[PDB]
RNA sequence: AGGCGGCCCCCUGGACGAAGACUGACGCUCAGGUGCGAAAGCGUGGGGAGCAAACAGGAUUAGAUACCCUGGUAGUCCACGCCGUAAACGAUGUCGACUUGGAGGUUGUGCCCUUGAGGCGUGGCUUCCGGAGCUAACGCGUUAAGUCGACCGCCUGGGGA
């Protein structure tokens, strides 16, 4: 994805940008669930673990 | 402290010299209760200092202070596991009695035939911060900033 | 060297480190330097001034192309990705936008086992 | 949503990166969502709703 | 019911909202009996990204046949069977009748100038609070763990098992 530089515009403003950008998904944390192998079970009681915590 | 704040204790002035600030150095330099001899160590100091110091006697005291004030220093957090230094701006009203109190500990570490010699070489070297005491402050100058982020 | 005026600075920015790579339009790398390979050992290679010294050698030997514009690349969380940029900022660069590089599987591969630690 | 040829309205539920947003966040009924997805995916080899922007 | 979620066609199947005809007990239960049947594995023909048993290497440890790290076989994906077992749980047999309440959601559907997303009924399911009642209590509590009708199923100290 294309990460553009205009003309006067400082790399500190967008320094705030740079990291809300990905944090949407977050690459590294989505990198997560393919760094090792777990059961399909567990993201079922991750979705039902998750969805517990999910109730205020 | 952790419930009740504390204050400090509000040292007489000097009898001969009036200062308050200058009443810690005094007690800092001041030990097991002898400001009999304690002040008498102060007092001769400046004097001969006053004579290698050319512009002043009492003013000169503070120019080799500043330069081994402690403006930053290193406060632990010690809660997790690692050793965190979390860095705070220190009170000058603390720091300059570690600045005082710095100096006075490097005085006893000196070979000279006394204090008079070592104390009026020190701060004379403090002037222009070539003695014990600034290079002390140097290196707190370093673990608040090596550890910045890590603040 | 060439003069290029417009590079790409590539920030990888690992959970142990965070490695940036300067390259060209086409995607040509042209410079690459991490903040793992900067000093860092272990722990201190994955703390965020270790990515903004990452940025201090990766944002040297990348302009003696002359470049004068490069376009960023965010990846995933971790240390860097936050002060590798801003060391980049010391420069005095310009960026328009950041846009999201994610690739979002839609349910690929099996997920990780949490570390049974 | 209801069709996939309208891809100007379709991109409200696209973020900038060609990963589908949320509807949670668009909102939408649940049942619309799902048509949204339908004139995505399959309608991708229609070209509706860009990959992302690398190329 | 397990179990079911990227998109389209065939077919299915079940399920509920409004009236109108149809026949009239043609109903519920079921031993035996009959089908289906989460996951893994295996057999057999393929496939083959992730990987990850077993199994190899590097670390801790006094020791670590593990946890920490690099690999890693099987397998996980398309075709035929077997195996038919699991916290297959709401720990809540099946069908029909009665009963304060409270408060939402969703899903039909009439009504009401929608006079506006609203107001007023008529069904279904479901979410939370709870009268009574009852319970060893725990709590359940109009989807009853309160009040009745039929069939089926089942238990008789602990271990051995």
């Amino acid at each position: 994805p294309v990460i553009k530089v205009r003309e006067n515009e400082p790399f500190d403003v967008a320094l705030r940008r740079f990291k809300r950008s990905c944090e949407k998904a977050g690459v590294l944390a989505e990198v997560r669930r393919r760094e090792f192998y777990e059961k399909p079970t567990t993201e079922r009681k991750r979705a039902k673990a998750s969805a517990v915590k999910r109730h205020a | 402290p952790r419930r009740r704040v504390i204050g400090q204790r509000k040292i007489l002035p000097d009898p001969k010299f009036g200062s308050e600030l200058l009443a810690k150095f005094v007690n800092i330099l001041m030990v097991d209760g002898k400001k009999s001899t304690a002040e008498s160590i102060v007092y001769s100091a400046l004097e001969t200092l006053a004579q290698r110091s050319g512009k002043s006697e009492l003013e000169a005291f503070e120019v080799a202070l500043e330069n081994v004030r402690p403006t930053v220093e290193v406060k632990s957090r010690r809660v997790g596991g690692s050793t965190y230094q979390v860095p705070v701006e220190v009170r000058p009203v603390r720091r300059n009695a570690l600045a005082m109190r710095w100096i006075v500990e490097a005085a006893r570490k000196r070979g000279d035939k006394s204090m008079a010699l070592r104390l009026a070489n020190e701060l004379s070297d403090a002037a222009e911060n070539k003695g014990t005491a600034v290079k002390k402050r140097e290196d707190v100058h370093r673990m608040a900033e090596a550890n910045k982020a890590f603040a | 060297r060439k003069q290029v005026s417009d590079g790409v600075a590539h920030i990888h920015a690992s959970f142990n480190n965070t490695i940036v790579t300067i390259t060209d339009r086409q995607g040509n790398a042209l410079g690459w330097a991490t903040a793992g390979g900067s000093g860092f050992r272990g722990s201190r290679k994955s703390t965020p001034f270790a990515a903004q010294v990452a940025a201090e050698r990766c944002a040297d030997a990348v302009k003696e192309y002359g470049i004068k514009n490069l376009e960023v690349m965010v990846k995933g969380p971790g240390p860097g990705r936050e002060s590798t940029i801003r060391a980049l900022n010391a420069a005095g660069f310009r960026i328009t936008n950041i846009t999201d590089v994610t690739p979002i599987p839609h349910n690929g591969c099996r997920p990780p086992k949490k570390r049974r630690v | 949503e209801i069709d996939y040829k309208d891809i100007a309205t379709l991109k409200n539920y696209i973020t900038e990166s060609g990963k589908i947003v949320p509807s949670r966040i668009t909102g939408t009924r649940a049942k619309y969502q799902r048509q949204l997805a339908r004139a995505i995916k399959r309608a991708r080899y229609l070209s509706l709703l860009p990959y992302t922007d690398r190329h």
